[PDB]
């Protein structure tokens, strides 16, 4: 029932980090914290705030009281950059918080931008996807717009962003514009404009 | 410790039986529960059964739809999921409780999907490179479970897989791009190995610059 | 006693990892094995493990493709099926040996299918009683279920209410690689024009459910 | 390596069943018998052909020696009609036979024959099929011959037969003729001749698109 | 018994050292040009020394045996286009016969460089298909090394498969054809893969064959 | 140095096969016969034409004297349909006879005939190879002619014929018409005419 | 004492089955391993199996891809190399263990190349001594051999006549997947304009031979 | 698992060579030393650091304990100038060190430096590599840098070095810049800077 904050944390490895779990309801009890990596089941970090879970290094310590708790990691390692969740026992129900991810901090970098025109198979099938790829950028603040014969396109595209990688802490983004085969044929110039903190002016790549 | 399976695609209003075997701890010595995580969401507790006899508990969101039981001769936990809704789509995990306060051991996660869409494998549409980035667009496959790799795992670096999103059709679209030296274009070709498990669809596409 | 899963449909050249759990007789007190049966065929032994560690045996027909093991902590028998071909399609069964000669107990059986065909749900084509498929007081009505590569299609009538006079046929693999099934019911001809018959077709792996009106 | 016979055994409820398994080479050891129903795992009947398995009615008894064995069931109940199999341990391998199907004997019954023209949906889809249904007949010796404009068809049809069903008391058979839409439409008269023991003459049913 | 290698493609006037390891015990080499019978090339007596040559290879071929390695060697020098052949290792019996033969090593003498194949699928379409049988296949072409292994569906499809031995074109390069007859009902349900493997050029081409008829 | 005959012997399974090795030179000794299956190294059949190879069924027996010998197979089986060779010892050299082949005699039947138009990639490369397939026919007397816009083609085709198969014992034939991309484009109707004993009137298949 | 083969060029994701025959020792009395050495690298242990049979071990770097086995009737050691990565390119060697700690006998080795590149013979691009790549009495002339996918390349000057002052560099791979090699020779500068130097480039697994004339093309 | 020192050892023939292997991991297991020549399998020297391998000259001896060992050659011969490796054992795992080469010590010498512009055939083919050749230098510590229009290049060049030539004992180096045809034509001046112990200031050679 308790909420957590900061909504997002961004720290360098070696730095101290804390995550709060705050009152929303007047439920007084000692809560426990869990860690979830992408693609994996969560693991318990502490046998409640007072005790560490077996196998968890003494970098991790939970503390607090009543309705307000903190998870403290004295020094982060790449292995700890994960989503942390809190859990209480309310009446008889098991209840989890919303959770917050701790991201690995690095410097600002513009994406490499690539445009991939639709294949012949894609067009024969009756759909003309156009794909814009942003590679190795940081932070996850990239904004991508499509332009077709200088018209601004939105609402006809979807975006998917990868998790920041473990080797370089950067993001990749794939923006797919979905046009019907007919829409692709009606228009000639396809372009995509990328805005990001690491670039001085929007980057535009295109094919026609 | 928590070996689990029994997932799959269920039509709305249908049902599914999930199960998990103990693998280490005596099953009968601990309370057990199920937790589910919808894609894009946090952890929702669903149900549980106590140490000893019965004393089951359910989340409000599943009362009247889920039934939990355990077989202490089989050392297996069961969950009967009835009258399911699209909102019940989630990865279900089993977990072993500690006293009354924590879940110490977790299973692998079993995916249950509830949808009116039928099982359907992907079409694969290569994205030619014309450093260079080459890849494939994998699309119109209703089931989420999809594995994409390059050169049968011989190429592991420089690979960016973009989690699938839905189209207006209710079907998924996934993208996989690998970055290679531009000097390899015209010398080497790359193979995108796309595997959709429940549809038994395997597509190997040859990607070349163009 | 023996409960099993881990089968399903795989493309030729691929693999599946099949397993069976034991409950009742101690797993670790008995020798265990796998037997398979292709649709329409008799039984074939595949492989098995003697009581004790290792000592794994295989049929010549499965050598180089099938590997076995047993987990005595999990009380579970395993079969690793690699580089599979269409001739490996079969229901596989786990069985508990008696001495060195007999299979005292058997599991339920898991379908393992090896095929180039993709998963496909059925189309249903009603076989009307019309005025020509009816003779005197007896009418024949039914549905033809076709072009679904997976075999476990369950068909019932009037949502399980009509069992009386209902006859269904074993699915038959066609030359296309897909399966078809016949489901018919014999009813009084007096019911025609008053009772609508519903053919309820449920294909599990394809998430397909088809309800047809047959009159 | 051993073979079994009769290929099919047909016995009235209450009659004695004899099933054989014979040498093809010498494999001298006692083999065991099993039975199977469709949709079910096989069950052990006897712990070798000189014994009886736990849970099996004391009607079933294995017997024989060397390389040649039989199973005798002193009397069958309607629920003992199953396919019977032999298991021989050879060197280290467990070898299974082909099996003998045991069916319930009853009197001869001609089939009711129905012909079902293709569905409009099949034709819209570009294909066609005609189904010849044989209901309530006995034994499974029906021969169903498809003809188009009186020309005998071959290699373009499938057949499936049910188990003898107790409420029907007999068999049903489904014979399907596969036509492309074009073959269905080019021809006008579809017919099928059914030969059976209960018929005084083969019966032909037919229809014109 | 006889294990051989050491062949390959060499320019005219060049040389190759060919060899064969062998179990048991005189020894010899026999060569077969494509389309021709068996020509004895050379041989060596059991023990030390005493070699024999066919007149057609004198001054170009040398035979010897390494008795520590149990390996037979043939040094093939100043080779001509006419020396292209499969060279088989064989073991003699008494003074009358060759009882054991190796697989045969292909030795090619040519001015042409190594070139891998291109593969161009031959669709069954919808018009060349007749009744229940469709013939689909692939044309493998422009590959100078004559050997080219072709299989379907990675060895899963063996029935109805016809491989046509390679033929030289006016270009000096070879073409090969492989077709398979399959049920016509499988077209559009199943696809077929032609697996073309040319070891000498490190070329592996997997093509999908589909009923590519009307759009 | 000894020569054999007939070049081709055509016998049904179950028939007795006689193969000859004719005198050419005054070389007197018991010669041996060998068998070569397609794709395989040859094997010894007999240890001279007065004895048998160990392990060979006693269906195969050599006989003769001096410079004139025969090989008799008392009854043919599918495993016997191979090329047979003779070997002598002349001075110190090992000599091999050209050999003869024994083929399976069976029912005469026409081929199924299929035509395969060039692929778009084959057209893209710049070569148009049109393929005519003769499937499952017997005997190997098929004559296949290519026609383009009803003109008879010559000098621009290649042919490859398979060996007899192991079950039906028939032959397949692949006739390839090689046109440049340009010649394929100049002409519209491609056809191939097949004259085989099993077919009555020539079979013509075609495409555009 | 150890002779091995089964190597060669394999596609990424593909496989090879390498093998080695033992001689002079009872095969079954000794434990054995495979060791590999990538170009430019030191020795890496890959896998091993005890004498008799079983008890195999793998390097972490090859787990899930490599399997080791031995045939005691054939007195032959085998390595099943599956799902090969580009990184698995190396010369593979067999070795016979001393007790459980040291390797006393090593085999001849076999080369395994894992690559997507097709076989290609070299192109040769002469490096002229000019008047600008000549200094005083020494002229440096040579040829650049490039884009040949197989590394095996022999270069010989003046058809074997020039055996001194010749400096051949080991080949390196390109980012394209192909190999390149530099071959140069230092000659007296007084020979320029009178002696034409010939670079004979010989690539066996491509049947390619290129003879280039190197001249002071200033 | 253990590391070696020095990375490079340079000795005259006749001199005493000492090579070390040191703790990285707490593995209390005696190691063995091997020697490997270019193009040849590694050759054992000692039967672990306690005795000599049969056939090795009694100049070679291993010594040490625990995790820290050395190899000593009392006096080197021309055949000992190879790469030495140590081998350890961890439970059931086998491991090798990185290895140290023993080089033949010779007079310090600056390289002769030559620059070879792209050939005409090479440029017509679309590539413009440039080769910087260093002849007859010692020790192998040369550093070669490429410049284009005097701007320092990186990531577009490769280096290959010969084994020292046991005649002179000098080393040769080939540094190749790999530009595309277009990059080569856009720029005008190419140069390469060579740094070495035998020269007083970096040597730069250049062309257009």
């Amino acid at each position: 029932v308790l909420t957590q904050s900061p909504a997002t944390l961004s720290l360098s490895p070696g730095e101290r980090a804390t995550l709060s779990c705050r009152a929303s309801q007047s439920v007084s009890r000692s809560l426990a914290w869990y860690q979830q990596k992408p693609g994996q089941a969560p693991r318990l970090l502490i046998y409640g705030s007072s005790n560490r879970a077996t196998g968890i290094p003494a970098r991790f310590s939970g503390s607090g009281s009543g309705t307000d708790f903190t998870l403290t990691i004295s020094s982060l390692e790449p292995e700890d950059f994960a989503v942390y969740y809190c859990q209480q026992r309310i009446h008889t129900s098991w209840t989890f918080g919303q959770g917050t991810k701790v991201e690995i901090k690095r410097t600002v970098a513009a994406p490499s931008v690539f445009i991939f025109p639709p294949s012949d198979e894609q067009l024969k099938s009756g759909t003309a996807s156009v794909v814009c790829l942003l590679n190795n950028f940081y932070p996850r603040e990239a904004k991508v717009q499509w332009k077709v014969d200088n018209a601004l396109q939105s609402g006809n595209s979807q975006e998917s962003v990868t998790e920041q990688d473990s080797k370089d802490s950067t993001y990749s983004l794939s923006s797919t514009l979905t046009l019907s085969k007919a829409d692709y044929e009606k228009h000639k110039v396809y372009a995509c404009e990328v805005t990001h903190q690491g670039l001085s002016s929007p980057v535009t790549k295109s094919f026609n | 410790q928590l070996l689990e399976s029994g997932g799959g695609l269920v039509q709305p209003g249908g049902s599914l039986r999930l199960s998990c075997a103990a693998s280490g701890f005596t099953f009968t010595s601990y309370a057990m529960s199920w937790v589910r995580q919808a894609p894009g969401k946090g952890l929702e507790w669903v149900s549980g059964i106590s140490y000893g006899s019965g004393d089951t508990y359910y989340a409000d969101s599943v009362k009247g739809r889920f039934t939990i039981s355990r077989d202490n001769s089989k050392n297996t936990l069961y969950l009967q999921m009835n009258s399911l809704r699209a909102e019940d789509t989630a990865v279900y995990y089993c977990a072993r409780s500690r006293g009354s306060q924590t879940f110490d051991y977790w299973g692998q996660g079993t995916l249950v999907t509830v949808s009116s869409a039928s099982t359907k494998g992907p079409s694969v549409f290569p994205l030619a490179p014309s450093t260079a980035a080459l890849g494939c667009l994998v699309k119109d496959y209703f089931p989420e479970p999809v594995t994409v790799s390059w050169n049968s795992g011989a190429l592991t670096s420089g690979v960016h897989t973009f989690p699938a999103v839905l189209q207006s059709s209710g079907l998924y679209s996934l993208s996989s791009v690998v970055t290679v030296p531009s000097s390899s274009l015209g010398t080497q070709t790359y193979i995108c190995n796309v595997n959709h498990k429940p549809s038994n669809t395997k597509v190997d596409k040859k990607v070349e610059p163009k």
